[PDB]
């Protein structure tokens, strides 16, 4: 039965006894009484969210003994905790319930709740919840995921979870926590700590057992410091972008000072602070593959150990201050992709990118940067690099297929400038240069599919 | 996962006091001399 | 947030935190001949930020005034008050006497 | 740590209103709740309601139902009580209670007290001043007591025993086998 | 309103000892209970939380139990600092309602009273007996229990018979 | 020092602190519903109201005032002012305005009350600087009050 | 000690009041206001180095709105709303 968005003032008593699945999302019904819904006793999904639902009768949901699942959520229930004691009632086969939007208060929560032993994923975000004690989370042995996100949380006990020992999503996202002490959750597999005002992050040290979280989220805090994670082997993405960390514990504006990363794979250390790279830094970040380090202010990055980042197939590194680079020989041999953008360099070795034994993208746009250019080389953007003369030799051995030279006024193209690319190119853009005329035989470029010469 | 607690006092005062480092009867970001004239 | 209240407890918010300066204990300085010493204390406790919904219960209003009242974007725990100081210090052979600007704190807000 | 300090009432004159104060340190005034609860010596402890000093909202039990308002001053981080036309069904001892989580926790349910005040007595007889009158008693030894009101008498194998009411007036006593600030 | 109980209104025991106290609730309570160890002169102090969660700090020989309807204090062994008046109290309704209180109090043995008397307003004064059952004819005043020895004391302003000595003895001046 | 702070999430999270704020400064838990919103513009007592205090001329000065105005009956009708203020304890603010027609001379003015029967009481004073055009002039009159076209009589009160 | 007389169409990196423009209709998704359609409320964004320190509002404006409670019309004050002048702390 679906009756949603129909404005029902009151719960029908028409429908049919065999009923499984009931929809009523969207009405204006007041209070759920007992009478009219203790006729349909096989509902297993009955869905009444989305109403003004206010006063539940204690004896209202005991009746529907093979609900599955049941969302009550962005209904007015912060005030049936006052009307009514008790709230919520036991719900033996209930295995999704969904209170969001409710406006619930910690300690409200704690007795509206109701034991449920069959309850499989719990939602309360988007509530006024401000702390989280001893005693909120009780009787739910069943629990693997619970929301709390866009609450006020701001204080969490130490064993808060302690009655939640299969809790394994924890969605704490845009919440209003500072400092976090400790972390002892054994077997949570997912911990999302987004949008805080997080100053410090410490683990618990020496654990009986490795923790299972493999997702860290940390992006858009405030964290002054790279958080110790030498506890937490299994952590595989992790975000720690928009923060004001300078590599390269103590939370100042709070005066609390109390193969470490084998296994991570996403590394996204965007928009830092972070001025210089220590050498001990990269060599524990073995087996990372994707790493951004866009935005930062960083000057100069040089890899020369053996070895080192030997799986990295992308390398973000736009938007910096460089003015020098170091590429070591047989070190970032599996880089595919080079972003360097955004910076002003202006002298590097010949052989500077040629080690590079599988890149394919590589975006140098803005550097003023002049040509040598590699057999694996794909894409390439010297776009704003103020250039003036291209000399024959620049792409002679590097089967380019797409190759980007706009905006550069003054350009004077040598005879023979495109040598080798002639079977590799396939689309050209030279928009804005100002060329007076073209040195480079257009039609012996069998594969060139588009052309762009605008401006 | 708990909250924090116990903010330090002892290291951060010190700190400060780093950071800090009859005219006098009577009594811009740059000091400003002192004198009286009757 | 009383003054005394701040002054003589330990918490995790923006509190005015009591401190006394003596040129010679503290300082470790004896050009500064008056007086003995002054009460500067400072501003520490962090400002958490609030992110808001448009249904809140009514008691969780009253944490804006406390944390962020001026609907910044990453509130800073600062003076809201300062007081001035004279003090007299020897300048080569001339004795000078001067009345230093922002030296005694009051009270701390979160902005 | 957080306490809250209530002074003795001492007397109050039938008709007259009283004003029991609740001056509360260690703690943030303006985040918690102040509940008001009264041990008569004829029954039982009473719950009056509660206020809220960041807002002002005040509740009252049925019972109080205008014969009590409590009001807070954030200045002073301290609370009141103002009760008003005072009977003989009225002298009992005030305490001053916090609900130990804060008032965001403690949204509108009820929960339990874990600091409690000193309690004022505030007690009403009629009764201006009157020096004791000691006599003495002998054949153990003692020492007579008589018309002491209104506040008590300090006497020194000793026994003295509590004050007791008759005909509008104290009576004390001691025996063994005076200081009076009033 | 939930009117609520305490089953003993008062009673004496001795060190080492196991003491009951129950609480009887007018309605359901579900498990929102304290119990309270107010001392003869002091205010009153949080014992247990919920109905059965000790607090912290407060001796462990007090156990809670029950729930809904019934609960109850159990004291392991008795000790003269647990000697005062003991409280119920409910927060599952807007209005919060306490007990009675239950005075508990030692006891080790008889003792016989000493009848002493006083010409001049007469005093006939008893002291050192234990049973607080004194009955004296011709406004008496009986004292509070003595830390020393646990004994009370009475003041009468005398035909005098009690438990102690078996003679109910009459004496006049 | 160095340049890696960009304005996009600088303006999302004010733009919801902004939101959070209008809302905690009203005390309002969900926004008000507009079912009983009566047709039409707004009436012309409410709209004046507005752009008489759109002119341009504690813990609790954080939460909103009602603001409310009354004409002159320079005298006023006291049961008015009550009419508008329940009872005083909940004033805020109360700034008495003027509109002076042209002065093109400098000169100084002070304000006063009536205080006794007869007598004036002095209040603070201000001068005038010299121009061809009417100007709003402003004197804080809140004192008074909770003691307590044409110019008016300006209130901001706590609202009941 | 920078209103928006100064910053305002300057090229600073210093700390000083920024441009913004709120709307109700659009950020706020709110049909509840009914005056005006929005502020100028701006903000405060800049590094301010040692002669940690932050950057704060030193001069604000109040901010009068009109909006409906049930079906009687009211105006209301706020305070504390426009940004106009920037400070080092
Ligand atoms: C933890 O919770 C946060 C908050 O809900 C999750 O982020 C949210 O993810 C949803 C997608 O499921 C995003 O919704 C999308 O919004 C866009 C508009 O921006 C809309 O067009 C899409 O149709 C969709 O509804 C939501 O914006 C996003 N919120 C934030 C603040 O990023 C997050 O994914 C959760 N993390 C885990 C590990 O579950
Ligand atoms: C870690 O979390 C951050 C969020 O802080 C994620 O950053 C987000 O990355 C996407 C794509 O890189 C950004 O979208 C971009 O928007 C610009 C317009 O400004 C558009 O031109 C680009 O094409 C792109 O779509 C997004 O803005 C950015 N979020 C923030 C807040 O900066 C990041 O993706 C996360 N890390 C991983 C590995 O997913
Ligand atoms: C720093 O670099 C990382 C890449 O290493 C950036 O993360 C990338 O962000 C984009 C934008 O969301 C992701 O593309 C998206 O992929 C999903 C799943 O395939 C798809 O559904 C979307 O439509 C979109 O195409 C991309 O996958 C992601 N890369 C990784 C490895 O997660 C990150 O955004 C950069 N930092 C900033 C601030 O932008």
């Amino acid at each position: 039965v679906s009756c949603q968005v129909l404005g029902l003032l009151q719960v029908p008593s028409v429908l049919p006894p065999d009923t499984e699945t009931l929809d009523l999302s969207g009405n204006q019904l007041r209070s759920i009484l007992a009478s009219p819904l203790g006729f349909y006793t096989a509902l297993r999904h009955l869905d009444l969210s989305t109403n003004e639902i206010s006063f539940l009768q204690p004896g209202a949901f005991q009746a529907l003994t093979h609900l599955e699942h049941l969302s009550l959520a962005h209904n007015r229930l912060a005030m049936a905790t006052a009307l009514s004691a008790g709230g919520l009632g036991p719900l033996p086969r209930v295995t999704s319930l969904d209170l969001s939007g409710n406006s619930l208060y910690s300690g409200l929560l704690e007795r509206l709740l109701g034991e449920a032993p069959s309850l499989h994923t719990l939602s309360l975000a988007e509530n006024s919840l401000t702390r989280l004690t001893r005693h909120t989370f009780r009787d739910m042995p069943a629990l693997e995921q619970l929301d709390l996100h866009s609450n006020v949380l701001m204080d969490i006990e130490d064993g808060a979870f302690e009655g939640l020992p299969r809790l394994t999503h924890l969605n704490l996202s845009r919440n209003s926590l500072t400092c976090i002490s400790d972390f002892s959750l054994q077997q949570l597999r997912v911990l999302d700590l987004s949008c805080n005002s997080i100053e410090a992050f410490q683990t618990a040290s020496q654990p009986q057992a490795e923790f299972q979280l493999t997702w860290l989220d940390l992006r858009e805090n405030k964290l002054l410091h790279f958080p110790d994670l030498a506890a937490l082997p299994r952590l595989i993405y992790l975000n720690l972008s928009n923060n004001l960390i300078r590599l390269p514990i103590h939370a100042p504006s709070e005066g609390w000072s109390a193969r470490p990363l084998s296994q991570l794979l996403n590394l996204d250390l965007s928009y830092n602070e972070i001025e210089l790279i220590p050498d001990s830094f990269l060599e524990h970040l073995t087996s990372l593959c994707f790493l951004n380090l866009s935005r930062n202010c960083l000057r100069t990055f040089e890899a020369r150990r053996l070895g080192s980042l030997p799986c990295l197939m992308l390398l973000d590194l736009s938007h910096n201050a460089l003015e020098t680079l170091e590429l070591g020989a047989r070190a970032l041999g599996s880089l595919r992709t080079l972003l360097l953008q955004g910076n002003a360099l202006r002298d590097l070795p010949p052989y500077t990118f040629a080690n590079l034994a599988s890149l394919q993208r590589l975006n140098l746009q803005g550097n003023r940067v002049s040509p040598a250019f590699i057999t694996s080389l794909r894409s390439l953007s010297l776009v704003d690099n103020e250039i003036e003369l291209l000399r024959a030799g620049a792409f002679l051995h590097t089967p380019l297929t797409e190759l980007d030279l706009s905006s550069n006024p003054g350009l004077e193209v040598a005879t023979g400038a495109l040598g080798g690319l002639e079977a590799s190119l396939e689309v050209l853009a030279l928009q804005g240069n100002g060329l007076m005329v073209l040195q480079v035989d257009l039609p012996c470029f069998i594969c060139l599919k588009r052309l762009n010469l605008a401006e | 996962l708990s909250t924090c607690k116990t903010i330090d006092m002892e290291l951060v005062k010190r700190k400060r006091i780093e950071a800090i480092r009859a005219l006098y009867n009577s009594t811009d970001y740059y000091a400003k001399e002192v004198t009286r004239v009757l | 947030l009383d003054t005394n209240y701040c002054f003589s407890s330990t918490e995790k918010n923006c509190c005015v935190r009591q401190l006394y300066i003596d040129f010679r204990k503290d300082l470790g300085w004896k050009w500064i001949h008056e007086p003995k010493g002054y009460h500067a204390n400072f501003c520490l406790g962090p400002c958490p930020y609030i992110w808001s919904l448009d249904t809140q219960y009514s008691k969780v209003l009253a944490l804006y005034n406390q944390h962020n009242p001026g609907a910044s974007a990453a509130p800073c725990c600062v003076p809201q008050a300062l007081e001035p100081l004279p003090i007299v210090y020897y300048v080569g052979r001339k004795p000078k006497v001067e009345q230093l600007s922002n030296m005694i704190v009051r009270s701390c807000k979160c902005s | 740590e957080v306490q809250l300090v209530q002074p003795g009432a001492e007397l109050r004159n039938s008709g007259a209103s009283v004003k029991v104060s609740c001056k509360a340190s260690g703690y943030r005034f303006t985040s918690y709740y102040i509940d008001w609860v009264r041990q008569a010596p004829g029954q039982g402890l009473e719950w009056m309601g509660r206020i809220d000093p960041e807002d002002g909202g005040t509740k009252y039990a049925q019972k109080f139902q205008g014969r009590v308002t409590f009001t807070a001053d954030t200045s002073t981080s301290t609370a009141y009580v103002e009760l008003s036309s005072l009977r003989s069904e009225d002298t009992a001892v005030y305490y001053c209670a916090r609900n130990e989580w804060e008032t965001v926790v403690v949204g509108d349910l009820m929960y339990e007290y874990e600091y409690w005040g000193q309690g004022t007595q505030v007690t009403v007889s009629s009764a201006s001043t009157k020096g004791p009158s000691v006599f003495p008693l002998a054949p153990a030894l003692g020492c007579l007591v008589k018309d002491y009101f209104p506040e008590p008498v300090t006497v020194s194998g000793v026994h003295t025993f509590p004050a007791v009411l008759q005909s509008s007036g104290l009576y004390s006593l001691s025996s063994v086998v005076n200081v009076n600030h009033k | 309103d939930i009117q609520m109980t305490q089953s003993p209104s008062s009673l004496s025991a001795s060190l080492g000892d196991r003491v009951t106290i129950t609480c009887q609730a007018s309605q359901s309570i579900s498990s929102y209970l304290a119990w309270y160890q107010q001392k003869p002169g002091q205010a009153p102090n949080i014992l247990i939380y919920g109905a059965s969660r000790l607090k912290t700090g407060v001796p462990s020989r007090f156990s809670g139990s029950g729930s809904g309807t019934s609960f109850t204090l159990t004291i392991s062994g008795l000790e003269a600092e647990d000697a005062g008046t003991y409280y119920c109290q409910q927060y599952a309704s807007v209005p919060v309602t306490f007990g009675q209180g239950t005075k508990v109090e030692l006891k080790r043995t008889v003792a016989a009273p000493s009848v002493f008397i006083f010409p001049p307003s007469v005093v006939c004064l008893l002291n050192n007996f234990y049973p607080r059952e004194a009955k004296v004819q011709w406004q008496e005043s009986v004292t509070e229990q003595d830390s020393k020895d646990s004994t009370y004391s009475l003041s009468s302003t005398c035909e005098v018979t009690h438990q102690g000595l078996s003679s109910p003895v009459t004496k006049s001046f």
